[PDB]
């Protein structure tokens, strides 16, 4: 019965100042709220940082002090690194309950691009057993994390059979992704040349297999 | 620096560390002395008694005296500051109006006391002239090397304070400002004397139904009537006056 | 020093009960009790409630009064959520969480449900290995296709899971009812295939255990 409100999202460089704040729906955010700020780097991992305001969590480098400015709960991170691009999220005390907000995107300035790795594989012979062919085409450590995957069956765009993941944020925090074109044991024996493209920051790279 | 219960606090009865209490505008020359329950002079350890500490928050605040500004029916003069107590050389007024100024707000204190200063003499002036003869009046000293009397001071009792009852995300949540010694229990049953590090509440969640206490009896205070009793015993303290009343010729 | 590694991620029909754990590691249980959170697909994170790990007494959320349950095998230092007659929209990620220093300092790894109707699939797992003709470089990617199973989850590993670094496992995708996973190893053109990689899967579900060994294509 209370609404934690945060930034959207907030881009910043590395070695800038930047203040994410927290704000209460009922009143101005005071030490009897006890803020909290919360970090979730992907593969849902979270880490606290500062609890009771400003008490910082131990092993969270300095960079990190939470305070109170004006009538809300603020985060500082003061020599921003690429490594703190991550999605914080404060959680404010109401005497009985927690009230988390609705978490801040913030994008730090860093990591420099990095192409993907593209690999196409066949389908394999136990499960042209099956009278299937499956093609699996796998693409990691790409950054930024968006591409573009495009299939080309004997030429022609294939543009039906192809599902293609949304790109997963690996440890390293570059992005990874894999796109199927599943065949048919007889699509398969039909056709000849089969191509896995994959347009990154743009640069394109094509792996094609041939049967 | 103790702090009570200020009646006129600029708007109204706020909580001042400049209480104004024990005003005396009983002596002749133009002259009373106060006591603010704030303790300026020295700062916290060893130097100046130029400087100025009052009472902000739990916590003292030693810096400099900058814009004191005692004041009556017209702006008083400062004589000397010792200790609580603060002398200064002011006409009669009606009432006795304190206060300085720690930069960033007035944060004053006033009272009513009916002051007055006849001079010793079959004249009644108003005011102390340049000239004339000298007679045996009644007058404080500007010093502090002064024992003529003492005022009991021993400890402070208890004092609130709620910035500790935070709330543990459902539970209400007390502190301690440095391992002092907390008086602790809500109106539910929970944890009854409160003699603790950081504790939390299992029982109450509210705020408003808790004891945030301060037992932090490491410095003593005066014995205003604007202080709560420490229960627990008379503790030691007896400290002297400064400003004792002399027989200056004024 | 503090671990609280939580259960892996189910699948259940509507209407069933789950029981999420977590397992504390490097504090003493009992002076700090634990939240549980959780976090909606979309909607972002919301506090369930708390227990006192110490006393034993759950608060819940009013949201989560009811079909939730808090309980702890106190003695083995674990905290467990339970959730009976379990709705559709119940999936989500629910995380335990230390409450201390005046809010919440560790959070667990999450425990995902996927409440959804369907029987159970074995996964057929295939073998990914390069292309017929050369494949000359300073290394080798290999593969390995974990498809059509239900429902999750499925775990892989390489080599037992001696083999981590290089590994790219890839989150198992929904499609035409039944899920699909697929993970990437990469390794110096030296190892392979001088030394056996294999790829290991588990199937909980269906009590399936796959080892795959990744062999040459000629």
């Amino acid at each position: 019965q209370a609404v934690v409100t945060q930034e959207s999202a907030l881009t910043t460089s590395p070695g800038e100042t930047v203040t994410l704040t927290c704000r209460s729906n009922i009143g101005a955010v005071t030490s009897s709220n006890c803020a909290n700020w919360v970090q979730e780097k992907p593969d849902h991992f979270f880490t606290g940082l500062i609890g009771d305001t400003n008490n910082r969590r131990s092993g969270v480098p300095a960079r990190f002090s939470g305070s109170l400015i004006g009538d809300k709960a603020a985060l500082t991170i003061t020599g921003a690194q690429t490594e703190d691009e991550a999605i914080y999220f404060c959680a404010l005390w109401y005497n009985n309950l927690w009230v988390f907000g609705g978490g801040t995107k913030l994008t730090v300035l860093g990591q420099p691009k990095s192409s993907p790795s593209v690999t196409l594989f066949p389908p394999s012979s136990e499960e042209l057993e099956t009278n299937k062919a499956t093609l699996v085409c796998t693409i990691t450590d790409f950054y930024p994390g968006v591409v573009t995957v495009d299939w080309k069956v004997d030429g022609t765009p294939v543009t039906q059979g192809m599902e293609t993941t949304q790109p997963s944020k690996q440890s390293n925090n570059k992005y990874m992704a894999s796109s199927y074109l599943t065949l048919t044991a007889r699509a398969w024996e039909r056709h000849s040349s089969y191509s896995c493209q994959v347009t990154h920051e743009g640069h394109t790279v094509e792996k094609s297999l041939s049967r | 620096p103790y702090i009570a219960d200020c009646p006129n606090c600029g708007h109204s009865r706020c909580d001042s560390p400049i209480a104004i209490e024990e005003v005396r505008g009983d002596a002749h020359a133009g002259v009373i002395r106060i006591q603010t329950s704030a303790m300026f002079g020295l700062k916290t350890d060893g130097v100046d008694l130029a400087y100025m500490s009052f009472m902000n928050g739990k916590t003292q605040k030693s810096i400099k005296i900058d814009n004191l500004h005692v004041r009556t029916s017209a702006p008083c003069s400062l004589v000397s500051h010792h200790g609580y107590y603060i002398l200064a050389q002011c006409p009669p007024g009606d009432t006795v109006t304190v206060g300085f100024h720690d930069g960033p707000n007035r944060h004053t204190c006033t009272v009513a006391h009916k002051v007055e200063f006849r001079p010793v003499g079959r004249e009644k002036y108003r005011h102390p002239p340049e000239h004339g003869v000298e007679l045996p009046c009644n007058r404080y000293t500007h010093k502090r090397a002064d024992q003529g009397h003492y005022v009991e001071m021993h400890q402070p009792g208890l004092v609130a304070d709620h910035s500790l009852l935070s709330i543990h995300s459902a539970k209400v949540k007390i502190t301690v400002p440095s391992g002092a010694q907390v008086k602790y229990y809500c109106k539910c049953p929970d944890v009854r004397e409160g003699i603790t590090s950081s504790d939390h509440t299992t029982t109450c969640t509210d705020v408003k139904q808790c004891r945030a206490y301060l037992i932090d009896n490491k410095k003593w205070v005066y014995n205003s009537g604007r202080l709560p009793r420490g229960e627990g015993d008379t503790f030691k303290g007896k400290l002297h006056v400064p400003f004792v009343p002399v027989k200056a010729k004024c | 020093q503090i671990q609280l590694v939580q259960s892996g991620r189910e699948v259940k029909n509507p209407g069933e009960t789950v029981k999420i754990s977590c397992k504390a590691s490097g504090y003493t249980f009992t002076e700090y009790p634990m939240l549980w959170v959780k976090q909606a697909p979309g909607k972002g994170f919301r506090w369930m409630g708390l227990i006192y790990t110490n006393t034993g007494e759950p608060t819940y959320a009013e949201e989560f009064k009811g079909r939730f349950v808090f309980s702890l095998e106190i003695s083995a230092s674990t905290a467990y959520l339970q959730i009976n007659n379990l709705t559709n929209e119940d999936t989500a990620t629910y995380f335990c969480v230390r409450d201390y220093f005046i809010s919440l300092d560790y959070w667990g790894q999450g425990t995902t449900l996927t409440v959804s109707s369907a029987k159970t699939t074995a996964p057929s797992v295939y073998p990914l290995a390069p292309v017929c003709g050369g494949t000359t470089g300073s290394s080798v990617t290999l593969g390995c296709l974990v498809k059509g199973y239900f429902p999750e989850p499925v775990t892989l590993t390489w080599n037992s899971g001696s083999l981590s670094s290089g590994v790219h496992t890839f989150p198992a995708l929904l499609q035409s009812g039944l899920y699909t996973l697929s993970s990437s190893v990469t390794v110096t053109s030296n190892t392979w295939p001088s030394q056996t990689i294999t790829c290991n899967v588990a199937h909980p579900a269906s009590s399936t255990k796959v080892d795959k060994k990744i062999e040459s294509r000629r």
